[PDB]
């Protein structure tokens, strides 16, 4: 289950658990049909090392994506 | 036959892009004296081959 | 990532302090039973398969539903599975041991666990017994090994169960 | 927290293995180690309300002007600030004695000191001078092993600063 | 073509080369450029002519 | 000299020489100073065997400096084939995974991302791979951490310069060769002040990246096809880079790893600063 | 080849990073454990010629079938090869104990074994129970760290084929 | 990756052997000399920016060419490209000093270093100097430490001017 | 679950792509070849158990030291648990048999066979015996296309355990 | 890649032309005689583990230079290289036989391979050799197997020892 397993080998520090609206941000299919995702990764869940958690959000904002929770891994 | 070619007077002289010509009648440091004369026999004049 | 010695570290720091001479001795003393220490992680490593399989041959033989069809441990894929997990857990275990600190074993394995399991339908009961069953032979191990020195390892094998239950409780 | 313990459990983790004989063996030279590296923890650990006004001081005298009026030296909240910060550097510095390696160095001070030194206008040559400083002094507090360990995370510390 | 023609005159001792026994494949690799004119020499002595 | 048709004439086995001449074999016949053409500064010349010892020899006498022997024979069959990877077969992994989809993707992550080496079964990351199964992580997450791991770094990095980790990496984490000289350089730079994780992040959370794997596919090749921002040099370095489909990455050559794009080609592309 | 010194320094090189206390202290664990390592070494050395003897004939032993017509320990070549290849991991056990790591068992016997026993239909039991052995007669050549290192690496084979 | 014991195993191995009572012990007296080789990587670790800005202000103190515009130290990012390559050369130096062999030198930073230089227009002659004069300070500071204990570490300092006299010769 | 109906799906899929006449020509050899799949399916279905008391008593005949005590075909359980695994190897070759391909068998006894054999001292040898007995007898029940098949997925096992 | 059919086809229409009356007919020979190749292709398959062990045993049994230290086939890392591309050639020469056609061969195998094997100090002599053991047995298989209807194989078994050949002919 995305409930993350252990750290997820993130390693690092803190573990933050960050949820987004995501868009083609990523994800297009590598159909020939206008870049979209399947329907149910809507909502990303996603681990990250408090390292790491700054770029990451830096760079699915200026992708597009929305955040839409945030909160300690554990 | 390779030892001409491949021997360090044709190759000083002749380099890798030049194309060998009489050179007997002058001077060429290291000759002995006879050469000049001995050449003559070897060389019928431009018709004569 | 923690062992003992960070941890120590981490609780002056936010008292804004020097460590405490209490503390310092704490940590003179796991210096003083590290030569065991080693010894203890290393019966684990040195007796790995065995463990793990030991563990398995009697998970299998009290709970004979997991290996029908229809059981968690059933057919080939899941079994190598279960038998994969059981091998992750006595890793974590092991390097908890090591550190003389829980943190890896709850920050890499144990954190979320419980939940995946729930997810993928594996028993979590079944699990918690084998990982009990790990413990009572890897224990064995620590304590009746190729020529050590003899002496006293009661307190790591404490230790070491303790991590072992800890997965257990954080499973079950 | 970077150690060699926890540096070894690593290596192992990330291939899906059991401690080895390479990995103990590293172990050992951590654990021989402990001794000289907890003497120079001691000394540093008593000796530190000294060494912290010593190279608050030497900042002062190395860079005069520091402690003029309109200057980030003047004060009692700038010279307090100050006193702090080699405290700190002192702080991590028996722990990375203590811990076996440079983690709590890198964690605490090392990751982020530059970002934050050059909003705060902050210079680096203040903290290598107080380091410089504490350097000259802990050659008469310690000797041997000790001394040698103490030197191995000052220096870590102004090569993060340069 | 100079080099050829040059060539043929200087190591056949100017014996008339007629058209019928060009040595086809010395050239053909001195023009496609992969030897010398001192291996196209060395190529021409050990030739049946 | 140059480009070679044949092997031998009685028999031999014909290798072909490069070297780097001075006026000393080679010069025009003018008055003035000997020179060597200047085209012809690294020259290449293929002698059957026996000859070759003799040449050897005086080539480097000469002043000379042998840059390579190879046979001739293993030079005359072409460049690769390219066709298996002109366009490639895309894996993607779906969402509700089916036990083998999973599979799939394993196995050419696997051949994608270490260049074609062998990974031995005693060698695979099996706990990682037990993550991605589950869906904790995702595709270009995994793909992250076979890089990390020391298996990728004991093949490709402890054992060869800066400018080649950073050229199989595009080749790796990006399918495209190496743009610029000045790409090799940034990334050298960064290695050097964040360390090596940082650097290998760098590849992966790109928007180059982002844009062509998104997030659920396999790194794959791209660079046999035109790109974008992308010098039309970089074409014939991708030839340099894939040697076919037998060609792996390989750090057990007898040479060791090297390189494999020139240096001086690079600088073809562009010179700046920084 | 991995080794107390090859691994600190791949972390350091990975890192783009000079060695520092926590990577020197793991070398000198290395460094000191070398004695014992090197008398396991040098006893399992010169009674090469019996232990492996010794293990080649438990083989048949533990497994008498093997010894009969139409079997895999008959015939002069299958007993040859046998001793030749238990001489194989007695051989890189001792580099592993001079080397200071699992290294040459990890690139030269662990590295492709399973695939190479299963084209060839070699049992890995049989080279366990070899290696059982060969850790019962151990016993009595060394005792302490030697033993233990020994051990160690014995071990480390035994887990490699289960 | 080697290390001097790694070597002989691989020459050993080549030969179907046991290590030979001439390498055994051998490397017996690396182990001898050991504290003192730790010391001797620490003499640069714990010195490495001095060495390289020493080496640095002394290299264009001489080739005062590099500094100019037309200069291959020049404009900033240049220089610290250049400041950078010293780092890395002398790490590897290090790296080597550990390991008793300069494979890892070899393999992981002079390997194509040459032709990166000549195809960058970087005057290798210069990166040569740079090199030598890293040298000088390094075995400085190797010969002349804090409160170490008094010995011979000629040997030491030998076989590391070997390490920096090889980056050198396969650059220039 | 590999058959050649879902092969085409998944490659039409993999290119965002309507079925076409290529892959229905595809589809109609499956269907094509029913008929001779699902006859040998009905007799390997009817003529079952003794297949397995008989290639399980082979394995003791082969490897006589099997049955003797202490040994793995010894005692009720082994000897069980051995008719039901081969049981459950024919069950997987009549499915593979009416599927359409391998993927029965690929997901329910090929991915993670080894490592199971492995843990549990489980020698493939005796499972290749099994099914080469199997394969004998198989020669006289069934002919031409059925027989062809069901020797194509036996075959198939003996691979994977090779 | 070409199969029988596409490779009629490319040359067709390199004319601008509809298949020759000539090229149908030998196209519906192919289909003629397909039953035959589908059994041809089976037999490898069938017995691609003997093929690949069996032509094995061989090698090292006339080369036994291979399994000494300072050979090829030494230690088990090299040992498993080489069983594994014997598999890999077996592989591609059955797809060129369902194929009826030598390009998935040459194109993803061959081309390349023997400067690879140079590269890496592989005697390619050697590789030749297997190639012709696995070339042996696996014609021995399509020859006499379980149960196929009694005719004539030689037209396939000949196509088949020629992409065997091809493969020898391209590494050796
Ligand atoms: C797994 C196969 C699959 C499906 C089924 C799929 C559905 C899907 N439809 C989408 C958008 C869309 N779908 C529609 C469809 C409609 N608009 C209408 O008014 C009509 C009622 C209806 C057409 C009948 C529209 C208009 C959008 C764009 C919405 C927007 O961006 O505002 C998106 C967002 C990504 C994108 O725009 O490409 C997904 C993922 N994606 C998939 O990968
Ligand atoms: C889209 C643009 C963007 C923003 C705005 C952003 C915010 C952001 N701030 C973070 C951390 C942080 N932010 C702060 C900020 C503060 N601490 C204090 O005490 C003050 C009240 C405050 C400064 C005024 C601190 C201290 C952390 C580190 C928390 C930790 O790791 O413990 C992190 C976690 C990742 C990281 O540490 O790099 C994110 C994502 N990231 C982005 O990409
Ligand atoms: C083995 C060493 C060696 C010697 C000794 C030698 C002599 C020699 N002197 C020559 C010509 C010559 N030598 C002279 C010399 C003189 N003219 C005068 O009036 C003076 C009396 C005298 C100078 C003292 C002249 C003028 C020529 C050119 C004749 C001409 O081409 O018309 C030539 C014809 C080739 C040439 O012109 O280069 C030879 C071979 N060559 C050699 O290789
Ligand atoms: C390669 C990594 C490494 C290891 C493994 C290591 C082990 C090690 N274990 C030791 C002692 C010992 N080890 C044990 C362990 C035990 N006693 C028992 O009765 C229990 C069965 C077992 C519990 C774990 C005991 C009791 C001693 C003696 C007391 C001591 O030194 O603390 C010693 C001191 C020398 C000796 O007395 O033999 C060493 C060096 N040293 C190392 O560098
Ligand atoms: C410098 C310019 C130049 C001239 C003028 C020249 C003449 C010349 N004529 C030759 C032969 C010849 N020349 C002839 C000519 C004739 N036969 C007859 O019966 C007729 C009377 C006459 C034609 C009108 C014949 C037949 C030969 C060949 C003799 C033989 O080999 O038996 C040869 C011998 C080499 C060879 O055969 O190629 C030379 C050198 N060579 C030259 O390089
Ligand atoms: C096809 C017609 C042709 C050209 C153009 C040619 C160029 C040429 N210049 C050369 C050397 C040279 N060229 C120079 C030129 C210069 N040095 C400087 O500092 C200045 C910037 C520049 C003068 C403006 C120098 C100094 C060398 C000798 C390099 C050496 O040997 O170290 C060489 C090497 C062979 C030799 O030294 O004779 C060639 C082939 N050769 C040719 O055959
Ligand atoms: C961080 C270290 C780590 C752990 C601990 C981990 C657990 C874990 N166990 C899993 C599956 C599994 N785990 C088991 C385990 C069992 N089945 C039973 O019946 C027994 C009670 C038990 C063995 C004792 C089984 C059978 C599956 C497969 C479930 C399925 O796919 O149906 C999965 C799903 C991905 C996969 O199948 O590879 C994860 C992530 N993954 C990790 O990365
Ligand atoms: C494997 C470890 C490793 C090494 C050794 C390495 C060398 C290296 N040095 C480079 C550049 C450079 N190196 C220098 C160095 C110098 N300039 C001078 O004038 C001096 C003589 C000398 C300093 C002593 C300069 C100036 C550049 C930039 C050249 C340019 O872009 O114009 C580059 C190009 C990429 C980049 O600029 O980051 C590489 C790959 N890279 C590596 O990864
Ligand atoms: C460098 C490390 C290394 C190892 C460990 C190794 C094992 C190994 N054992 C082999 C064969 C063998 N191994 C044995 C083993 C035995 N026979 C018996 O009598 C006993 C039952 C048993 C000993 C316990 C036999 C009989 C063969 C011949 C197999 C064959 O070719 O049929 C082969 C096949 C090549 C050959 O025939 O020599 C390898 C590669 N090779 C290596 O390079
Ligand atoms: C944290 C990693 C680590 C280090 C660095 C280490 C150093 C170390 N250096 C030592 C000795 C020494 N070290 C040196 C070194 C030198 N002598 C000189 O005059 C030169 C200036 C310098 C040359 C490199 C000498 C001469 C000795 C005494 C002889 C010996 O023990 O070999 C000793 C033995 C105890 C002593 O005599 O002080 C240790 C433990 N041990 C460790 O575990
Ligand atoms: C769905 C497909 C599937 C297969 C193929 C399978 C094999 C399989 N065989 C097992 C055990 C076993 N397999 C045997 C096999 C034999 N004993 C003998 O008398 C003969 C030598 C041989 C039969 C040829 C034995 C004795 C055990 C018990 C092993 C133990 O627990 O010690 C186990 C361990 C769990 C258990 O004890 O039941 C598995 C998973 N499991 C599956 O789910
Ligand atoms: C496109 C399909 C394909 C082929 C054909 C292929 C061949 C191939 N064989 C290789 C190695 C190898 N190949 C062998 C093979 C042999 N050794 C011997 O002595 C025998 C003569 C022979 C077995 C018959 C060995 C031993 C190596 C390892 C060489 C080394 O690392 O030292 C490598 C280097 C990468 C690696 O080791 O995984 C490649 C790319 N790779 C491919 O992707
Ligand atoms: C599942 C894929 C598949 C296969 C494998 C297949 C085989 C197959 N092989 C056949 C015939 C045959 N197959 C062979 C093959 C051989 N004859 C020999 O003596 C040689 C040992 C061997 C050489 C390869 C022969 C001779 C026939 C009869 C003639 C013919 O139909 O062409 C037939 C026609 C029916 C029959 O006569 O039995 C089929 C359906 N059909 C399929 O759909």
């Amino acid at each position: 289950m995305s409930v993350l397993t252990g750290d997820n080998q993130q390693r690092g520090s803190k573990l933050f658990k960050i949820t987004i609206a995501l868009s083609p941000t990523l994800a297009h299919h590598p159909w020939p049909g206008l870049d979209t995702h399947e329907p149910s990764q809507s909502s990303y869940s996603t681990i990250v090392s408090l390292e790491r958690l700054l770029p990451e959000m830096t760079r699915i904002k200026r992708n597009g994506g929305r955040i839409l929770e945030i909160t300690e891994g554990e | 036959i390779d030892s001409y070619i491949d021997s360090d007077e044709y190759r000083r002289v002749f380099g890798e892009n030049t194309v060998p010509y009489f050179r007997g009648f002058k001077y060429q440091v290291g000759q002995a004296a006879r050469g000049f004369d001995q050449m003559q026999q070897l060389f019928a004049g431009d018709a004569g081959s | 990532m923690q062992d003992a010695f960070t941890k120590a570290i981490v609780a002056a720091d936010l008292r804004g302090s020097f460590l405490s001479e209490q503390e310092l001795n704490q940590l003179t003393n796991l210096v003083k039973e590290s030569n065991k220490r080693l010894d203890a992680v290393n019966a684990i490593t040195g007796n790995a398969a065995e463990i793990i399989s030991d563990a398995a041959h009697k998970l299998f033989a009290e709970q004979t539903d997991l290996i029908r069809p229809g059981g968690n441990a059933y057919p080939n894929r899941r079994m190598a599975a279960c038998l994969r997990d059981m091998e992750i857990i006595l890793r974590y275990v092991s390097y908890a041991l090591l550190a003389g600190d829980a943190s890896v074993l709850e920050d890499r394995c144990l954190n979320g666990l419980k939940e995946t399991y729930v997810a993928l339908g594996t028993p979590t009961r079944s699990v918690a017994r084998a990982v009990q069953l790990m413990k009572e032979t890897a224990i064995g191990y620590v304590n009746s090994p190729s020529g050590v020195t003899r002496g006293d390892c009661s307190a790591l094998v404490n230790e070491a169960a303790t991590y072992f239950d800890k997965a257990a409780a954080s499973i079950a | 927290m970077k150690t060699v313990i926890t540096e070894v459990i690593a290596s192992a983790d990330s291939q899906g293995r059991f401690l080895n004989n390479t990995e103990l063996q590293a172990a050992n030279g951590r654990f021989q180690r402990a001794t000289a590296s907890m003497e120079a923890a001691r000394a540093l650990t008593s000796n530190a309300d000294s060494l912290v006004k010593g190279a608050v001081q030497e900042v002062y005298n190395k860079f005069p002007y520091l402690t003029q009026p309109g200057q980030m030296g003047y004060g009692d909240t700038n010279q307090a600030k100050c006193a702090r910060d080699i405290s700190h550097y002192l702080r991590f510095i028996t722990y990375s004695l203590v811990a076996g390696g440079t983690g709590p160095l890198d964690d605490y001070i090392v990751a982020g000191l530059r970002e934050v030194n050059r909003t705060f206008n902050l210079s680096p040559s203040w903290y290598i001078e107080a380091l410089k400083h504490i350097k000259g002094k802990v050659g008469s507090q310690l000797s041997g092993q000790p001394l040698t360990e103490a030197n191995a995370y000052i220096d870590y510390c102004i090569n993060a600063l340069s | 073509q100079a080099v050829i023609r040059a060539a043929y005159k200087q190591i056949f001792g100017n014996t008339y080369i007629l058209e019928a026994d060009r040595v086809v494949i010395a050239e053909s690799l001195l023009r496609n450029g992969s030897i010398s004119v001192r291996e196209f020499v060395r190529l021409l002595a050990k030739s049946d002519l | 000299m140059n480009v070679l048709t044949t092997s031998s004439q009685r028999g031999g086995k014909l290798f072909k020489v490069t070297m780097t001449l001075s006026p000393a074999l080679s010069h025009h016949p003018w008055p003035s100073l000997d020179t060597y053409e200047p085209s012809q500064n690294s020259y290449s010349v293929v002698v059957p065997l026996d000859r070759l010892l003799a040449e050897m020899t005086y080539i480097k006498n000469k002043g000379g400096r042998v840059l390579d022997i190879s046979p001739a024979d293993l030079e005359a069959l072409g460049p690769p084939d390219i066709s298996s990877v002109a366009i490639p077969l895309k894996v993607e992994l779906w969402a509700k995974a089916d036990v083998s989809d999973v599979q799939a993707a394993i196995v050419a992550a696997y051949k994608q991302i270490f260049g074609n080496t062998y990974v031995l079964e005693s060698e695979r990351l099996t706990s990682a791979e037990s993550l991605l199964r589950n869906g904790s992580i995702s595709v270009r997450e995994f793909v992250r951490l076979l890089a990390k791991s020391e298996l990728y770094k004991e093949r490709f990095f402890f054992c060869t310069s800066n400018n080649r980790f950073t050229e199989l990496n595009f080749k790796h984490f990006l399918g495209r060769a190496p743009y610029n000289q000045s790409e090799i350089a940034a990334h050298l730079d960064r290695y050097q002040t964040f360390g090596y994780d940082a650097e290998i992040d760098s590849y992966i959370d790109s928007d180059e990246y982002i844009q062509a794997f998104g997030e659920n596919v396999v790194p794959y090749y791209r660079g046999f096809k035109s790109q974008s921002g992308q010098t039309v040099e970089s074409f014939n370095r991708m030839f340099k880079l894939y040697r076919g489909d037998a060609g792996s990455d390989t750090n057990l050559n007898l040479q060791g790893q090297k390189r494999r794009v020139d240096p001086k080609n690079l600088l073809r592309s562009g010179r700046g600063i920084v």
